[PDB]
RNA sequence: AUAAUAGUAAAGAUGAAAUAAUAAUAAUAAUUAUAAGACUAAUAUAUGUGAAAAUAUUAAUUAAAUAUUAACUGACAUUGAGGGAUUAAAACUAGAGUAGCGAAACGGAUUCGAUACCCGUGUAGUUCUAGUAGUAAACUAUGAAUACAAUUAUUUAUAAUAUAUAUAUAAAUAAUAAAUGAAAAUGAAAGUAUUCCACCUGAAGAGUACGUUAGCAAUAAUGAAACUCAAAACAAUAGACG
């Protein structure tokens, strides 16, 4: 029947939620399903939703809550930043392992809690990564110090041998401007779904 | 009929403040039991300062000792007790208020209910 | 009719059971309750003389 | 006497009302502004102004209703304009 | 929370759309100078460059440099944004 | 009456229940007696509200009038139930003269009673007459 | 004994006139504990300089108007400075939200109340309101 | 050096975005910002001024349901409890 | 009744009241003893 | 309001001024300390609750009150002439009470005049207890009851859901469809229908006169005619005007 087709179809596939699109609180993982178009479909304003989406939007990705509201507008936000964070994490290549002595959940009524990682990493911890220069022991990643350090779409705890005064005290609260290199030690994941990275400042 | 009470007693003596309070509690409890009543709990509260300088007839008070007495009685009885409280010089403010027993039989004091313990069984345990 | 009689009686029985339970609970409690003078005096002593667990918030 | 001495004006701080603030010596003006704000929040000047004359109880009730309506309209307007702003931002 | 739906209105408009601009540079400099002169006596050379800067700013005119389409959007989008029931 | 209890209790039953509890405890004196006394005081009519007493009176009236055990709504039993309330309402009015809302309520209640007795008379006259005689009307 | 603990600057600012008042809180160093504590709580006051803006030669209507209030405040401050009640701390209080209240605070802020400010420990309003109470006059038609 | 109001401190475990460093983010954050709400009748707290004083202005006035943000019934119960409190000495 | 129409009625009522006030002593005389 | 403290020449009032139980008999402001009445800030939306008048400081007593289930009664219902009871404010009769307010009265202003609007003294009255009386724009200017009809958004309560979700119910409130309507607009009624009661039949004269009944009284109800007009009224329209 039609009903069966509807149940199958791509709008039914997007699991509904009425969480805020603007959430100024702490964001530990994606809230909403990111939805992309193709360039062609964007050109004729079609996203595979109830209505056309405004020609002002030139980004291919978005997030939404309601197909149509009482205000006669779809409730959306044109941004898909969460995919890029995931891709950055993948690039960094630091495999998430549970610091607590437990089996990997992907191997072997309902539990709504996050099964291992939320699916930002299905990488396994045992691999090395060779290159022309050699086998990479230390993962080199550029990040920004805030005061904690922003390292490729994630905030991370930082440690060092000696606190460098020349770089820090010259610009005390404009440290965000200057990008510093980092050596990421390991990535643990807590119950709330936050990725607790740990980096080391290189100079 | 379960009636809660709140009496804010006088504390004239500096070193031994609770004596007057204790005497009051004894007397009113005695009255209750003589007239078919059943005092369930006598919750003490601290030597708490009054919000304003509250005054009885030809006296003034800034600090008092507070307590709850959670007793059963007739209506008549409770009224008499209230009158006797109003009357005496060693209490600043008195307040009897009913605790409704249409649903339950065991009911703790208002403070205990606010904390969490609905019945006195919970308090005991 | 039989069904209706059962319905009438079952609810009454349940209510009776509840009342009995309540009574039992009251009885369990009632060691703390006071009727006599000596018990009242003991309670007073416990409350006041110990100088412990005065209900004050902070 | 000794007990009174020990109680070094402990009650004096808590007894006083909320219409009172300790001045910072660096900025008395700031303190005054804060006090004024507090008074505004408590609606004390407006209350004082209301209390100068008597207004018939039905008339004051009508006024109160009108004020309430005005309030509710304003936040309805605010809601509407926020939506309008969102629409503008998005493209609608 | 408590939502507040308005009735059908003739025209949704703000009567004075603020286009909150930045404050004037010359005015700021003048205030700074005033602040400096509150301290350090009348005219000490701690505020020697500040006065010069103020003069430079206020040479051609007393102020240096000399609207928000908001009620062009409300008017546009009122009929959409209404929860007005059908005809 | 002297050892009458509120909350749908009966003194004979309560004592028996207490004894059974004691026996169970033994399996698994002065103090116990004091507790029992406290319980009785709590559940006595005379410490309880007037409402409980009224309810008891209504129940008694129902028991008297019910043409079979399930009886509630028999025109006669309805009238009997009304009567107890009327008596109590009348007593309240006698205490409180200017309580006009509750006088109105009383009035309505006796009008309702009259109406149901009128109905009873039409339906089943002898029974109606008997009911009247019982109620003192 | 008579020890001055602190001064209190009172300012009643009505529609038509201001009343500025300076007063010393006089504690005696020299019975029941409760009574002593009560005495400590409410220390007796002695008035030092009373002032109303007509005292500064503002007649009839002009005394309801700011400038006059400001002048009165300045005069008060001068008196405080000269008469030598600046050794202990000061406590500012106000009443009735007149124009003159606005004047007084401005005067205190500025150079006219320069010497006083440094001793001013607390500002604390005490305007009187009524929770029902006596009925006010009928609202004038005009 | 710079003040705290013009720099968003991203928490430790959180994700961020390029936008999140901006002025506009900070403005957005600024724009967008209990036992009685938990589900217990406030008329238990009439001998607990400490807790009832939270639902009261500095002077002593009771706060409006727009401010306190309660269920209407629950608000009215709270108000009642407060009034009871001030009828007694305590509060 | 509009307000304008009511005003005629009001006026009439006032006139009547005035007449009654005037004829108080006369009314008294008429009433007693007959 | 009285008294004390210390303190100094104005204070209070208004559009601006004066008169007054204001003040060089030492006030006003301030700080205390007594007394007296009468009112009830926030919460508050009269939301809700009450038959309507009404009704928001606290407590207690007695009365009445919601929903859903179970059982019972078996049309016992609806409306309601006459009748009955309650019925704001003012008013009246007794006896207390009398702070504040405040008809009247007197005085000061304002004004050509000012029997006013503003200010000052301020008596009845407002307050309580016991009554009388039975009217108000007593208004939703809309009598009560039942069956029914298209949507949406808000809350409120009920049930299930696997306590916090998205669902089914009701209830109210706000926008409407249809329909009705002179239109304004009404919107589950001012719609579609059925039942019962009250009331209207041009404007003036008139809710007047006479009569009767009731009231301590003011008054309340009942309620005509002659005489005289072709008027009189409502919704909306466009102006002019403020
Ligand atoms: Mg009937
Ligand atoms: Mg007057
Ligand atoms: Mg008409
Ligand atoms: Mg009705
Ligand atoms: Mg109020
Ligand atoms: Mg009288
Ligand atoms: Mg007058
Ligand atoms: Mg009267
Ligand atoms: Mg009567
Ligand atoms: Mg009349
Ligand atoms: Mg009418
Ligand atoms: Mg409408
Ligand atoms: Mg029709
Ligand atoms: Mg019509
Ligand atoms: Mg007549």
């Amino acid at each position: 029947t039609l009903a069966e087709l509807l149940g199958r179809s791509r709008i039914a596939q997007v699991a509904n939620n009425h969480k805020p699109l603007t959430y100024t609180g702490k964001k530990f993982h994606p809230t909403h399903q990111i939805i992309e178009t193709k360039p062609s479909t964007l050109y004729r304003q079609e996203w595979g939703l109830k209505s056309a989406i405004p020609s002002k939007i030139k980004s291919r990705y978005l997030v939404y809550n309601d197909l149509d509201t009482l205000e006669r507008i779809t409730t959306f936000e044109p941004r898909g930043g969460t995919q890029w964070n995931r891709l950055r994490f993948q690039e960094m290549g630091v495999p998430i392992v549970s610091n607590i002595g437990r089996q990997n959940p992907f191997f072997k009524k309902f539990n709504t809690e996050i099964i291992g990682t939320g699916g930002l990493s299905y990488s396994l911890p045992g691999k090395l990564k060779n290159s022309p220069n050699g086998v990479i022991q230390r993962t080199v990643v550029p990040g920004r110090i805030l005061n904690l350090a922003a390292i490729g779409g994630f905030v991370a705890d930082v440690v060092f041998f000696q606190s460098p005064p020349s770089s820090f005290n010259s610009m005390g609260d404009f440290i965000r401007m200057k990008t510093f290199l980092f050596e990421i030690l390991e990535a643990s994941m807590e119950k709330n779904g936050s990725v607790s990275m740990h980096a080391r400042l290189l100079e | 009929m379960l009636y809660e009470l709140i009496g804010l007693v006088r504390i004239t003596n500096s070193n031994a403040p609770k004596l007057e309070a204790k005497e009051l509690s004894s007397t009113i409890g005695k009255l209750i039991i003589q007239n078919r009543g059943v005092v369930r709990d006598i919750v003490p509260m601290g030597i708490r300062y009054l919000p304003k300088i509250m005054k009885k007839d030809q006296e003034k008070h800034f600090r008092a000792y507070h307590f709850l007495m959670l007793f059963d009685s007739s209506a008549a009885v409770q009224s008499e007790i209230l009158r006797t409280l109003k009357k005496d010089p060693r209490v600043i403010r008195s307040s009897i208020v009913k605790v409704d027993l249409d649903k339950q039989l065991d009911r703790a004091s208002s403070l205990h209910r606010s904390l969490g313990k609905k019945s006195i069984l919970e308090l005991v345990n | 009719k039989l069904k209706r009689n059962y319905n009438r009686s079952l609810l009454n029985f349940q209510a009776h059971k509840k009342k009995l339970n309540e009574l039992l609970n009251l009885y369990h409690v009632a060691n703390e309750f006071i009727v006599t003078e000596s018990q009242l005096l003991k309670k007073i002593d416990k409350v006041f003389n110990d100088e412990t667990e005065e209900f004050t918030d902070a | 006497a000794e007990i009174a001495r020990s109680s070094v004006e402990n009650a004096q701080m808590r007894f006083n009302s909320g219409k009172s603030i300790i001045v910072n010596k660096n900025n008395p003006a700031e303190s005054f502004k804060r006090l004024n704000r507090i008074m505004f929040e408590n609606n004390i000047p407006g209350d004082k102004r209301s209390q100068r004359f008597y207004m018939k109880p039905g008339k004051v009730a009508e006024l109160k209703r009108s004020q309430r309506h005005r309030k509710e309209f304003m936040m309805g307007f605010k809601r509407l304009i926020e939506i309008v702003k969102d629409a503008k931002r998005k493209g609608y | 929370p408590p939502v507040y739906r308005l009735p059908p209105l003739p025209r949704l408009k703000v009567k004075k759309p603020i286009i909150r601009q930045e404050a004037n540079k010359c005015l700021v400099l003048m205030s700074n100078l005033l602040q400096c002169w509150s301290s350090y006596g009348h005219m000490s050379p701690k505020c020697a460059g500040l006065v010069t800067e103020l003069k430079s700013c206020t040479s051609e005119s007393a102020l240096g440099k000399r609207k928000s389409n908001i009620n062009y959007h409300a008017a546009r989008l009122y009929d959409r944004i209404n929860g007005k029931p059908h005809d | 009456e002297p050892l009458v209890l509120s909350k749908g209790y009966n003194i004979e039953e309560v004592d028996k229940f207490l004894a059974a509890i004691e026996s169970a405890k033994r399996e698994r004196i002065e103090k116990l007696e004091d507790r029992r006394e406290a319980i009785l005081r709590i559940l006595s009519m005379r410490n309880s509200e007037n409402k409980n007493a009224i309810k008891m009176a209504v129940e008694l009236a129902r028991k008297e009038f019910e043409r079979f055990p399930g009886d509630t709504g028999s025109s006669e039993v309805q009238a009997a139930c009304m009567t107890v309330r009327i008596q109590n309402m009348a007593n309240h009015i006698k205490e409180h003269r200017k309580d006009f809302a509750n006088t109105r309520n009383l009035r309505i209640l006796v009008q309702q009673r009259q109406a149901i007795l009128r109905y009873l008379k039409r339906d089943n006259p002898e029974k109606y007459y008997w009911t009247i005689q019982k109620l003192g009307l | 004994k008579e020890e001055v603990v602190k001064y209190i600057l009172h300012g009643k600012f009505t529609k038509n006139n201001t009343h500025l008042t300076f007063s010393s809180v006089v504690e005696d160093k020299n019975l029941t504990y409760n009574d002593t504590m009560l005495y400590y709580l409410n220390l007796p006051q002695k008035v030092k300089i009373s002032l109303s803006t007509g005292c500064l030669g503002f007649r009839k209507a002009a005394r309801g108007e700011y400038e006059a209030a400001f002048q009165t405040s300045g005069r008060m401050f001068e008196l405080i400075k000269e008469k030598n009640m600046l050794n202990k701390d000061i406590e500012v209080v106000m009443d009735d939200f007149g124009k003159g209240r606005a004047a007084f605070i401005s005067a205190l802020v500025g150079k006219e109340g320069a010497s006083v400010v440094k001793k001013v420990v607390k500002i604390s309003d005490a305007t009187k309101l009524k929770f029902g109470g006596v009925r006010s006059p009928k609202m004038r038609r005009l | 050096k710079i003040d705290q109001s013009l720099s968003k401190k991203l928490p430790k475990g959180t994700i961020y975005d390029p936008f999140d460093f901006s002025m506009g983010r900070i403005h957005l954050d600024r724009k967008y910002q209990d036992i009685m709400k938990s589900g217990a009748n406030p008329l238990e707290f009439y001998a607990r001024p400490r807790i009832l004083s939270r639902y009261v202005t500095s002077t002593g006035r009771i706060q409006h349901r727009d401010i306190t943000g309660l269920s209407a019934k629950n608000q009215r119960r709270l108000s009642k409890a407060i009034r009871r409190c001030q009828a007694i000495g305590l509060m | 009744d509009s307000v304008m129409r009511k005003r005629k009625k009001k006026m009439k009522k006032h006139k009547l009241r005035k007449r009654r006030k005037r004829e108080k002593a006369e009314r008294r005389k008429l009433s007693q003893g007959r």
